[PDB]
RNA sequence: CCACAUCCACCU
């Protein structure tokens, strides 16, 4: 899901932008999922080592399935959502081995039939 | 609502992150307190609801109302006409009973 | 679905080739009797409630496992048909 | 018996009767209000003991599709309006008991009509039975029965006479639970959780011994996880 | 003899008495031979009338070589369940599946839960 | 003279067994299916969903 | 109502009166005129598919009626209105896969 | 008796290990599965009590999102894989542990190059933590609390030195936890439920410890009915 | 005994 962006979305070039654009996701002048130049605040927010964790902070209510977020996964770091990550992880579990279930999916697109 | 604030009681913490998330998804306009923006749910038909096996709500709002349903004509159709030997016919061997 | 009907449709060239092969194998467990299995020793069929697939649950099964071990032959003609055919029906 | 005894729910109680009760449970640390409202209900509308009407015997009918000569109602508005019937027992070991009705004349046979019985309380003595014009004769024995959750007519099969019917029982005493979980301030945590949870029943049962019943359950099933294997 | 004991008057079953499959109805004697009419396989519940016409005709008149019929009248109260399928009036067909407990169903933020769940995805 | 160790029988024998379910108008080879059956308390039979299809059931 | 009242299931006053007697099986009622009638009701009977038709009374001893007014229901009617089904709560989502 | 008493579920525990457990209870009465499920669920991955790694402080960090020279690893990726450490406390009184770490030269830095400390204990000692290319300048520390749950960096703000940066902390020992019940079958009817649940944990408390305390925290928040006001 | 004819329905 994507809703609005409120603020300057140039991200890529200051270092010091972080800490602003965070102090704007604590007023109301930018979403968590904003559509930025580079990155949303979701992404820079919240950052997992592992889907448990992500999955983990899902169930507390922190992050919907819906939401942008950066996930260590086994070998890169992704930007996509907890559902996104929890389907993958559905993948990998319901087959033996995990590579093979990585790669015979596409984890950049909602799941149409 | 009137009803319920009858007995002292106001918003649920699960009414309020049902509200939150269907802000989210543009039902209901921001910057309304629970009140108002529970009326207009209300207003779309659609009230909040509970699992009941986990007890957490269910995400978004749910349209629930009264609705007439009957039931129809029901005969031997659902029976199960299962047989393991039963009459045979005359002409050929057949089997209906 | 089964045990390992992947493998079992490769060790075979066709699947109504491994259908004949299974089901004659079970035609002869149960005019035998389950004695003469290549099975007997320490890998059986598990009952639930009891330990019943000892005996006779269902035929099938077993020869299916009895076929994704290594101890069966299968051929169009690999020993004279005459002699095992007279003896097949006759005892 | 302060972080975890007075930053944990003191418990309060707020009964009229004995057919609704709030219990006011508060404050609980994040996310226990649902933990603890969810089994607690789902145990009160689900295992709670109760009393029902299990079989019904009338001195003129002889099953329950016929009518009684002097009365508006058939035997079956009959049985639905005895299925609403709330009776409660003063004595712990009874279990079955047989109430007796007679009734003549252009009379409203209400509950209240019902003989009294020794340790038998009527609850809704104002319940509507049946309604008799004139020269009609209704002679009825109700069995009732202490039992637990839902359970049809045929599956129980009491016959007790040749000519008694038998009835289908709900042995419920809770007719509904709502649990709240409210936000609730202290000084060290200004998120707490306070849960509120309001009983009503029948009457049968008060409220604060069915909640007793339900935590005794509870407890009951829980310790089945103290013995691994 | 042992299952007489329904079939009380004679040759019809007594009003009021339950009936299973395979239990007697009418009991017929033929050229002698047992050929009674029993309760097929299936479902039986409560006898409620019973009518015999024979050949002392008031005004009824039967097929010819027929000395006497009797029709038994068989009542059963049928209850909801997964066999069954309900309807509304704008045409949404659909059959009970699952009969849930009253605990574990949907309900609103009061102690009321819902009845019936529709499916969406066939409006 | 229903029993529970008839029940138990009953279990046994269709360990193994599969049955046939067919749909009237068979228009393809998928209109007749093999599976293993369950037995369920009820007069209805349970149908897998993701066979919906499979039939026009 | 109008299907109710235009299908002969039900029970209705054909003049103004007050009713006498009310039993399970028959309503006797005595008109302005003073003439009273006795209705019969087919308490239980089998329809031609197998379902029952009942005839329940609706009126209480000694209540005046008018004319036209409702006496007995009909096989589906609850007071004077086609009834035949339910109503209930429904909730329009869908559940696990029941 | 076999309807409720001789029926005490069997308790059949499956442990993988000291991360992966499945206990199976069965036979379980119709709708009580999912009432001991939830309650238990939630209680896992809420109120467990464990230990994890609050905050760290390089010398040379000024923001969270800076490259380090000497190490190929960014300061996000140095937290990410410090999350995963797990940490276990030898008694109760420790509340708070702060541990240094002096890294140079071209070598791998592990958890078990951290200095030894007599009262914590390390159960992920080849936890690779980064890699130095050429006389990486590695001054680190990192402090350790206990908790429950899990606690965003936010909103706790924790802090030992000025530059200092929070790290989200994953108190809760459990990774997850998944119940599933099944409708099993007794010899004479089917609604009955076999429960199973899977908890997958870290490692610095077993499954069945983990379990136990669940239902220990369940009996004694049953426990607070007894008195009321 | 269930043959055939006619009619009304249900699922495609």
């Amino acid at each position: 899901r994507k809703e609005k962006k409120g603020a300057g979305l140039e991200f890529a070039t200051p270092e010091e932008a972080l800490a602003a654009h965070e102090r704007g996701e604590v007023a109301l002048n930018a979403p968590i999922k904003v559509a930025g130049r580079e990155t949303s605040v979701g992404r820079l927010k919240y950052v997992f080592a592992n889907p448990d964790e992500a999955l983990l902070a899902v169930a507390h209510g922190i992050v919907d399935l819906q939401d942008v977020v950066t996930v260590r996964y086994m070998g890169k770091r992704l930007e996509t959502s907890p559902g996104r990550i929890l389907f993958a992880r559905i993948v990998a579990e319901a087959v033996e081995d995990e590579k093979v279930a990585w790669e015979l999916i596409q984890l950049d697109v909602p799941q149409e039939k | 609502f009137g009803k319920r604030k009858g007995e002292g009681f106001g918003v649920d913490k699960r009414e309020v992150e049902v509200l939150r998330r269907a802000e989210k998804l543009g039902l209901v306009t921001p910057g309304k307190t629970p009140e108002e923006q529970l009326k207009e749910l209300f207003l779309q038909g659609k009230v909040v609801l509970y699992d009941g096996r986990t007890g957490e709500p269910i995400e978004g709002p749910i349209v629930v109302g009264q609705m007439f349903i009957m039931k129809l004509y029901h005969m031997v159709e659902d029976k199960m006409h299962a047989r393991s030997t039963g009459p045979y016919s005359l002409i050929t061997q057949q089997p209906l009973g | 679905a089964e045990p390992g009907i992947d493998k079992l449709f490769g060790m075979v060239d066709s699947k109504y080739r491994l259908t004949v092969v299974v089901a004659k194998r079970a035609q002869q467990l149960l005019r035998h009797g389950f004695k003469n299995t290549v099975l007997e020793p320490e890998e059986r069929p598990k009952m639930q409630t009891l330990e019943g697939l000892f005996d006779d649950p269902n035929a099938v099964t077993w020869a299916m496992k009895e076929l994704l071990t290594g101890r069966l032959v299968f051929g169009e003609n690999l020993v004279p048909e005459d002699r095992l055919q007279k003896e097949m029906e006759r005892l | 018996m302060l972080d975890s005894k007075l930053k944990a729910p003191v418990f309060t109680v707020r009964t009229q009767g004995r057919e609704y009760g709030e219990f006011v449970l508060e404050p609980l640390e994040r996310g226990f209000g649902v933990t603890l409202g969810n089994p607690l209900r789902r145990i009160l509308l689900s295992s709670i003991p109760g009393t029902a009407v299990t079989s019904v015997y009338i001195e003129d009918v002889l099953h329950e599709f016929s009518t009684i000569p002097g009365v508006k109602e058939d035997v079956v508005e009959i049985i639905l309006n005895l299925k609403e019937l709330v009776v409660r027992f003063l004595n712990p070991s009874l279990q079955t008991v047989t109430l007796l009705l007679k009734a003549e004349g252009p009379k409203e046979v209400k509950a209240r009509d019902f003989l009294p019985v020794a340790d038998v309380e009527i609850m809704n003595p104002d319940l509507h039975i049946a309604t008799l014009e004139e020269g009609g004769r209704l002679n009825m024995e109700v069995r009732v029965d202490r039992g637990v959750g839902y359970v049809p007519a045929e599956k129980h099969g009491i016959k007790d006479r040749i000519n008694a019917i038998p009835v289908d029982a709900v042995f419920s005493p809770v007719r509904r639970v709502a649990f709240q979980v409210e936000d609730t301030r202290l000084g060290q945590r200004t998120d707490l959780d306070k849960l509120t949870l309001r009983i009503w029943t029948d009457g049968s049962v008060t409220p604060l011994e069915a909640l007793n019943q339900a935590v005794e359950i509870l407890r009951e099933h829980l310790t089945y996880f103290s013995n691994p294997q | 003899e042992a299952a007489l004991r329904d079939l009380d008057e004679e040759g019809v079953v007594r009003i009021g008495a339950e009936v299973k499959p395979g239990d007697i109805l009418v009991g017929r004697t033929s050229f002698v031979k047992d050929t009674s009419l029993r309760v097929p396989p299936g479902e039986g519940g409560i006898v409620v009338r019973t009518v015999r016409l024979r050949r002392g005709d008031p005004g009824v008149e039967l097929k010819p070589g027929v000395r006497e019929v009797v029709r038994v009248y068989v009542a059963q109260k049928r209850k909801l369940q997964v066999g069954d399928k309900l309807a509304n009036r704008h045409g949404n067909k659909g059959v009970v599946a699952k009969i849930l407990p009253v605990e574990d169903m949907p309900h609103l933020p009061d102690g009321t839960p819902v009845d019936v769940i529709l499916n969406p995805l066939g409006v | 003279d229903i029993k529970d160790e008839v029940w138990d029988a009953l279990e046994e024998v269709i360990h193994g067994k599969v049955v046939l379910l067919n749909r009237a108008p068979t228009l393809h080879r998928l209109g007749i299916q093999a599976f293993q059956p369950v037995l369920v308390e009820g007069q209805s039979i349970q149908l897998h969903p993701l066979v919906c299809e499979a039939f026009n059931a | 109502e109008r299907v109710v009242r235009d299908s002969l299931a039900a029970l209705y006053a054909e003049e103004d009166g007050e009713v006498a007697k009310v039993d399970g099986n028959r309503i006797v009622v005595r008109y302005e005129d003073g003439r009273l009638v006795e209705y019969p009701l087919r308490r239980f009977y089998r329809s031609n598919q197998g379902t029952a038709l009942d005839q329940r009374p609706r009126v209480v001893v000694g209540q005046r009626v008018r004319k036209g007014d409702l006496l007995a229901d009909g096989p589906a009617s609850e007071n004077g209105f086609l009834a035949l089904g339910q109503n209930v709560l429904v909730a329009i989502m869908p559940f696990d896969g029941y």
